[PDB]
């Protein structure tokens, strides 16, 4: 219908600097383009339309300026809250077609995670099984790493992992790793460790616990 | 026969709910002044022509005034669009009547080429021109208009309602001028297309002490 | 106070047909068309069509041409979308925008053979009274529910600064997720701390206070 590329895709800017994504359509939309931002866990908030006409409410540091077949959303003095995925849309003709949106992250200062592990709450245990949660928190770079250790042994079977996008305030990264087990599965072992290995240090951060005194 | 008898009260009701509808303030306009014209050319041709069916006198003065009025609006509406200003022909309220009055006597002093061809030969193109140059404008509009805000698609449908009324009176009285009962059919088709197309919907359907969707 | 309300969660069996609504309320319905753009999981936006409430014009996108049928309600000041013969790939979040200006909430439609099953908020409290901080981080994992989504607030919306909630990961045809939280150790066991959870798809709201621990651990 009407392809609309959009460089970049991935992008890391630090606070204060002026970042810029550029959108170039196939046809010639008469400045009938718009720019919006998708934030994790929220509905898209539109910033600009008519290629440059800021929507009402959008901060004045956002700037859209292109023409005919190539445009570009831009912000001077990048603010911390400006993290997410911006996409460009054209409504010149049918069918309306979206860009692919570039995603922008903010480079922060290296920070290790504050890891914490929890044994199965009696409640679940009674229910029928036990899941154990370890939280590798507020850390930067995004690249983190965990390995479960049980009774000295070690394995990665049936662990449910998930990481979050860049946090608002802390502009850091946090991860959650769970090793879902059974009342029985769990009952056959005493020690339980969570070892996080992050650029921050060379010595894995560690947290363990025993199923007896507890 | 005695079954179609319900087809006269249709040409005595729908054409009256309209005449009264026009005779409300907001419903008073040049357009609804000529459409309100085809009301007396359907009611009179139903309480004076359909019953007894001088009887063949008002049978012509009625159908020769229709495709004539259809020629009128098609032009009036044009002069409204081709106009450099707002959408609403210049035919003043009185000069609309004075122009209205002269459509009957000339329909009385009156042929398939005089009272049918001529009036349909141009009426279809004066309108064709319209339904067409009404599109270029339709979106020469600001796309943003209507989705970012902070003649339009509406008046684009008003010509849809007037676009079928002129498009039904052709397939109803053509096979005849080229079946005499098919022509009578356009007597309960106008106040029928005005419900699910123009404002009339509420204008007259709720006039009967709130019809149905009156927040029923 | 401008807004287009949406269902947020919609379950449907394969081959069936759903009918999403969108109750706009904060402006004049008939002054802006409203499009319906589908945005599958992962990322990507694909316009399904645009219907102008004021007139009637409904320009569909070829693709969903026969699949969906838009419709508006001048009175209710709400609009609709008819999605017939749903398939595994019709599942996704459906957005109801006001012409790309203001977006809707969303409706997490999911076409599945699956049977709904609500979560299981279990609370995670510190292991062995390890007073190792000026702060503390407890959390509450919501295990096994479906379909998506699940609102998860802490202290009934009260608490905010320092609370993370991770994206529901699947696991054996069932969703699982969890939210952790940091507060001053100078507060928790002292002052109450609950974790709320909501599973619309089952109209299931849940609260789960965090009692310190078995005193033994």
């Amino acid at each position: 219908d009407i392809k609309m590329t959009q460089s970049p895709s991935s992008m890391y800017a630090s606070l204060g600097e002026r970042v810029t994504i550029t959108c170039k359509a196939s046809q010639d939309i008469n400045s009938y383009l718009s720019w919006f931002q998708q934030k994790p866990g929220k509905s898209p908030k539109t910033l600009i339309y008519r290629a440059n006409r800021l929507v009402d409410g959008v901060p004045s540091r956002f700037i859209g300026t292109g023409s005919g077949q190539d445009y570009s959303l831009t912000i001077s003095s990048l603010d911390y809250a400006d993290m997410g995925i911006y996409y460009c849309l054209q409504y010149d003709e049918f069918p309306y077609t979206f860009g692919g949106g570039t995603k922008l992250e903010i480079k922060r200062a290296d920070a290790a995670p504050t890891v914490s592990i929890f044994p199965p709450s009696s409640e679940q245990l009674t229910s029928g099984g036990a899941s154990v949660v370890c939280f590798l928190n507020n850390f930067y770079p995004k690249d983190i790493n965990v390995k479960w250790k049980i009774d000295g042994s070690e394995r990665q079977n049936g662990v449910l992992n998930s990481w979050t996008d860049q946090d608002s305030k802390d502009s850091t990264y946090s991860m959650s790793s769970t090793l879902t087990l059974t009342k029985d599965e769990y009952e056959r072992h005493n020690s339980y460790t969570c070892e996080a290995t992050h650029k921050t240090s060379t010595s894995p951060i560690v947290k363990s616990f025993n199923r007896n005194e507890c | 026969g005695i079954v179609m008898s319900l087809i006269v009260l249709a040409i005595v009701f729908g054409n009256v709910l309209v005449i009264t509808a026009i005779a409300f303030e907001r419903l008073q306009t040049v357009t609804n002044y000529f459409i309100t014209s085809l009301a007396c050319a359907d009611l009179v041709m139903g309480l004076a022509v359909v019953p007894f069916g001088f009887w063949t006198s008002i049978d012509v003065l009625c159908v020769t005034a229709s495709i004539e009025t259809l020629c009128v609006i098609a032009v009036d509406r044009y002069f409204a669009i081709t106009s450099p200003f707002k959408y609403q022909s210049l035919l003043t309220k009185n000069k609309a009547r004075v122009i209205i009055l002269m459509v009957w006597i000339v329909s009385g002093l009156t042929s398939s080429i005089v009272s049918f061809y001529v009036p349909l030969v141009i009426m279809v193109f004066v309108y064709s021109r319209v339904f067409q140059e009404a599109k270029r404008q339709l979106q020469k509009i600001d796309k943003s208009e209507g989705r970012f805000h902070v003649f339009c698609l509406k008046e684009h449908k008003a010509l849809k309602t007037l676009g079928i009324i002129m498009g039904t009176f052709t397939l109803c009285w053509l096979p005849f001028f080229i079946l005499n009962w098919i022509g009578y059919v356009n007597s309960g088709f106008n106040p029928l297309i005005y419900c699910r197309s123009p404002d009339f919907r509420i204008a007259f359907q709720e006039l009967l002490c709130l019809r149905r969707s009156s927040l029923k | 106070e401008v807004q287009l309300q949406q269902s947020g969660a919609e379950l449907a069996r394969p081959g069936a047909s759903v009918k999403l609504s969108c109750k706009a309320s904060g402006y004049i319905f008939t002054d802006y068309y409203i499009n319906w753009v589908r945005q599958r999981t992962g990322q990507g936006f694909e316009w399904i069509g645009e219907i102008y409430p004021g007139s009637g014009n409904i320009d569909y996108n070829e693709r969903f041409k026969d699949k969906a049928t838009l419709t508006a309600d001048k009175s209710s000041s709400t609009a609709y979308m008819q999605l017939s013969s749903l398939t595994s790939e019709d599942s996704a979040v459906y957005f109801c925008v006001r012409g790309f200006g203001y977006w809707g909430q969303g409706t997490t439609l999911t076409v599945s053979s699956a049977k709904t099953t609500p979560p299981s908020v279990y609370p995670l409290a510190p292991g062995s009274a390890a007073q190792t901080n000026s702060a503390v981080t407890l959390g509450c994992l919501v295990k096994g529910y479906f379909p998506e989504p699940v609102t998860v607030t802490w202290n009934s919306g009260s608490l905010s600064s320092g609370v993370h909630t991770f994206p529901a990961v699947l696991q054996s045809d069932l969703y699982t997720l969890s939210s952790s939280v940091t507060v001053p150790s100078s507060t928790w066991p002292s002052e109450t701390v609950t974790c709320n959870v909501a599973h619309p798809a089952s109209s299931t709201k849940v609260d789960k206070k965090i009692v310190p621990r078995d005193c033994g651990c």
